[PDB]
């Protein structure tokens, strides 16, 4: 049986980085 | 004669392109990924129960190179058990390639990913966000719904290690035990109200104590009281779900008892929000991998 648990919140978030274009998201709704 | 490998091959092959490229499969592949992955949906439980280690993303919304950015630092399948919480599809530039990519790695590895079905996999909501006009464009009217009734049998919630509840939208008034949600027969639609309709539309807000009114207009709000005392009577720890959009890809509601998860990065080119993914491994320990782009 298994618990739910949080680490220190120094490990909690890892940060994943990449290059932006400005084109690459738009809404085409809009 | 599904030539599942091609496929994925030829989505995956343009990774790292700019300009952003398309990926326009075959008629026939794409209605035959909707019919297999129809009948994996099918044989599989309505309200899964699956086991951790995975990790667990929110909403796409058609930005495929975000996707294929999320298997790129989560690992791609079979790497890492996926489950992924709904919207798929609509507002973005590429529902097509992320959808198939999704359905693909489905039928692939049927018993370590697994997708549950988000308001956006509807018919009266995606013939009217983008994903219709995107299948009309590209394909033709009959393949959208052909998509329609694949999405028809998308199963609608799942349970990790008996622990974490798991759904896109929320909470319903109308849930007090899980057969209900085991008694939804398939395919289905959804509702404009009840059951199916709050699992897929509803919201936590801490302003609200019990249930109040929706500002989208459908389904229902809930307070950190009713998320406590769900978590109290079915013997759970944790709701994660999707639905709406976070600064940070993820956000905890209720003292880390309902975590709220965002996997489109940049949301539609309007926000400047993170993209974030849960991985739980096999005790339950949970932590948060963060899509950002770099400034
Ligand atoms: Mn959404
Ligand atoms: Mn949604």
């Amino acid at each position: 049986r298994k618990t739910v648990t949080w680490p220190e919140e120094g490990k909690l978030r890892e940060y994943f980085y990449f290059e932006l274009d400005e084109t690459e998201r738009v809404n085409v709704n809009k | 004669s599904l030539n599942l490998d091609s496929i994925i091959g030829r989505l995956l092959e343009v990774q790292g392109s700019r300009p952003g490229k398309n990926v326009q499969l075959t008629e026939n592949e794409i209605r035959g990924l909707c019919l297999k992955s129809r009948e994996i949906f099918l044989s599989q439980p309505i309200l899964l129960e699956l086991e951790a280690p995975l990790k667990i993303c929110g909403d796409i919304h058609g930005q495929y190179y975000d996707l294929l950015r999320l298997f790129e630092y989560g690992g791609f399948p079979p790497e890492s058990n996926y489950l992924f919480l709904g919207d798929y599809v609509d507002r973005g530039k590429q529902s097509l390639e992320t959808i198939c990519l999704l359905l693909a790695y489905k039928i692939k590895y049927p018993e370590n990913f697994f997708l549950l079905r988000g308001n956006h996999e509807c018919a009266s909501i995606n013939r009217i966000y983008g994903f219709y006009d995107e299948c009309k464009r590209r394909y033709n009217i009959k393949l959208w719904k052909t998509f329609t009734d694949c999405f028809n049998c998308l199963p609608i919630a799942a349970i990790v290690d008996e622990k974490i509840f798991c759904c896109h939208g929320g909470l319903s008034p109308d849930l007090q035990s899980m057969e209900q949600i085991r008694r939804i027969m398939r395919p289905t639609d959804v509702p404009d109200q009840g059951l199916l309709c709050d699992l897929l539309w509803s919201d936590p807000d801490k302003d609200v104590q019990g249930w109040g009114e929706n500002d989208r207009g459908v389904s229902f709000t809930f307070g950190a009281e009713v998320v406590a005392k769900f978590l109290h009577k079915h013997d759970l720890d944790l709701i994660c779900r999707a639905h709406q959009v976070v600064e940070d890809g993820y956000e905890f509601f209720a003292k880390r008892q309902l975590v709220t998860l965002f996997s489109a990065p940049n949301y539609c080119g309007e926000f400047d929000n993170a993209g974030a993914m849960m991985s739980v491994d096999e005790t339950l320990m949970c932590s948060f991998q963060i899509l950002k782009p770099a400034d």
